[PDB]
């Protein structure tokens, strides 16, 4: 995250840190996620499309900082892993750049509520707030592109959503964007996700109810003028999430 | 401890071949975009190579194409570096890359990267 | 806490002029070698133009010559790069640079270097 | 410092750490040095050329850690800064690159020996160890080229010298290597300076006693096959040392 400010997990409690485990014991972490209903984290498939094992990844709740443990977090495996079968990034865009982990503790159980872990709303069908709505967006991301450490902390930032007629000109991202994509970013373009963002919520109320809008997918660099965030307009996939978590 | 370690250059004459080996430690490179760049001396850092993370696409530099072969050998958690009739311009340390964005993978995916860099190796080609 | 930032980019119309701006802060860029990058979308990354520690001197890549311009500022410890005569072909990603080996300097030296970057400042030519 | 050890400044009592102090901001390591006399340093031109301004450096004695106190640490200003007239660096080759610092406490006072803070002995008119012999180098430089860290702690390693034939290959460094300079290199490739060593001791055992044979200056790369670490040999600079430390 680009900007924005240090947070807790208690603001963004549907917060998923997701790491994968390499063999002689070294951890890294890959991207953010999204707890949808106990047993079930909502993801970006170019997270984990190169390397689609499941065995192999760890999930976490309740967790708000990168290296250390927080009171009350839980620790998940990985029971199924399910990518989107059309997904694609032959060019800039990723395409139906979305995911699902089933997630189940070492003691056999989902996730259990609490101020720390909670599961967020997703919208109803083709239900978007409009353009210039506030948002929010949270991850372990850089905090400047060419960065090579990340923050110890969860960070958190405001960005807005761009219309589609915007982010579709020529110098912002012309045809890559699709109507499956939602742009978001900062009106002076100092705030933006981040390599390391990908897979973590974009938050919106619609309407007193916080909503998992998006999923912080790609961009051209980060926080750069007319280069707004992309990530994936989760109202247009209703049908693919409900079947795959039934 | 995820981490890079380039070995076999040297000095070669002109015309000759030499393999240059990227070792990970800490990580498999089976699943990873891994890639090769030179500097030589009082030059810019060139991109030579590139393999994808699934091995399905290998690219290389107009420099270097049909001369250099980039390949992964999983069972030693190698990537090599053949380099064919090697010139003088060829001279430089060489250095090999591991999930760089835009090195044979997507260069706007907002996921996490290694982005690991080995510490390069000499190679000298030589008249006669 | 050394850091670079860039700014002034944007859209301009090719044949037109853009300065871009890399503000220093926690160090003084008056007694370091500092440089432009640029990347491309699908290229890869190209050094564009250095100036040297002391100012005396100045270099630019092949493809921006006679055309790019950079300059030092002690006074507001910024580095500048002109870009004059615009053209489609410069639409990148810009990039500082400061003290490293090669750029403007040594590239044997085992002094330490600060090897700072900054973040990056889009500029499009449109044609 | 490539391979090799983490150090005690016992050790390598003659040790110098030497950082810069930006007006405004923040200070950061330069090099290392040596201590040759009570008040004097001795260090290399190209870690001050660009900046010549005794006033904004800051030597410490008795340091073994870049970033904290070690309990005896002496700090010191430098009441003048003496690079060589004939420095220069036009091509791979540094020549001449040698510095002396006059190092002035805030009291007035110059070095006091200690165990952690001793003069090194200057080698006697162009009097160096033979080749294949063993030498000791010291310093806060990289663990590995294109690391982006400096380690926390000194460290040293143990190189061998090299003869003028074998450095002046075409493969080696040619011609860029001169009678004023010595080659030293580990005889697998895997230990050397690096960035950040700069200035620091080169130190052979020569008429029975650890002598100052070189000071760090230059090489291709840190640690490359047929690119060995090039030190200004100090044995033939006596001269130079004597009339400016007068
Ligand atoms: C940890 C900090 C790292 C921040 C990221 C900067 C990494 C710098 C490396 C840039 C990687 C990068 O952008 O790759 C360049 C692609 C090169 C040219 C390939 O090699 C031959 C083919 C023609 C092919 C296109
Ligand atoms: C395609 C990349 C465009 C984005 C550029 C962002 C700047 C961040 C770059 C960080 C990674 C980077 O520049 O490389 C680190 C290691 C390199 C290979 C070696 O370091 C010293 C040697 C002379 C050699 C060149
Ligand atoms: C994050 C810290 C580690 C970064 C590693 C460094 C990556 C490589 C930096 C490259 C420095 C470097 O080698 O400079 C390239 C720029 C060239 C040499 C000059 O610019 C335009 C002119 C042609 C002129 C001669």
């Amino acid at each position: 995250i680009i900007g924005g400010e240090f947070t807790t997990i208690e603001n963004q409690p549907w917060f998923a840190a997701i790491y994968r485990r390499h063999r002689g014991g070294s951890v890294t972490y890959v991207c953010g996620g999204s707890l949808i209903s106990p047993c079930w984290v909502i993801s970006a498939t170019h997270c984990f499309i190169d390397y689609p094992k499941k065995e192999d990844y760890i999930v976490y709740l309740g967790r708000s900082r990168l290296n250390s443990n927080t009171q009350g977090e839980m620790k998940f495996e990985v029971e199924n892993l399910i990518l989107h079968k059309d997904y694609s990034a032959d060019t800039l865009a990723h395409h139906n750049d979305i995911a699902l982990l089933k997630i189940r503790s070492k003691e056999g159980r989902c996730a259990q509520p609490s101020r720390t872990i909670q599961t967020i709303a997703l919208p109803s069908m083709y239900n978007d707030p409009q353009f210039g709505t506030s948002c929010e967006i949270t991850g372990f991301g850089k905090e400047q592109s060419t960065d090579y450490l990340y923050p110890e902390q969860l960070k958190m930032t405001v960005v807005k959503l761009i219309s589609h007629r915007e982010c579709q000109q020529p110098h912002y991202y012309g045809s890559e964007v699709t109507t499956k994509m939602l742009c978001a970013a900062d009106p002076q373009w100092k705030t933006d996700s981040c390599q390391g963002d990908s897979g973590g919520p974009l938050v919106c109320s619609l309407q007193g109810r916080m909503t998992l809008t998006g999923i912080v997918s790609w961009g051209r660099g980060c926080a750069l003028k007319d280069k707004p965030g992309v990530y994936t307009r989760v109202s247009h996939f209703l049908p693919w999430i409900r079947s795959h978590t039934k | 401890q995820v981490q890079l370690q380039e070995s076999g250059g040297g000095l070669v004459q002109a015309g000759g071949s030499l393999r240059l080996s990227c070792a990970a430690s800490g990580f498999t490179l089976d699943s990873y975009a891994i890639g090769w760049f030179r500097q030589a001396p009082g030059k810019e850092r060139e991109g030579v190579s590139c393999i994808s993370a699934s091995g399905g696409s290998t690219n290389y530099a107009d420099s270097v194409k049909g001369r250099f072969t980039i390949s992964r050998d999983n069972a030693k958690n190698t990537v090599y570096l053949q380099m064919n009739s090697l010139k003088s311009e060829d001279t430089a340390v060489y250095y090999c890359a591991a999930d760089h964005p835009g090195l044979c993978t997507s260069e706007s995916g907002r996921r996490r990267y290694l982005e690991v860099w080995g510490q390069g190796t000499q190679v000298t080609v030589s008249s006669a």
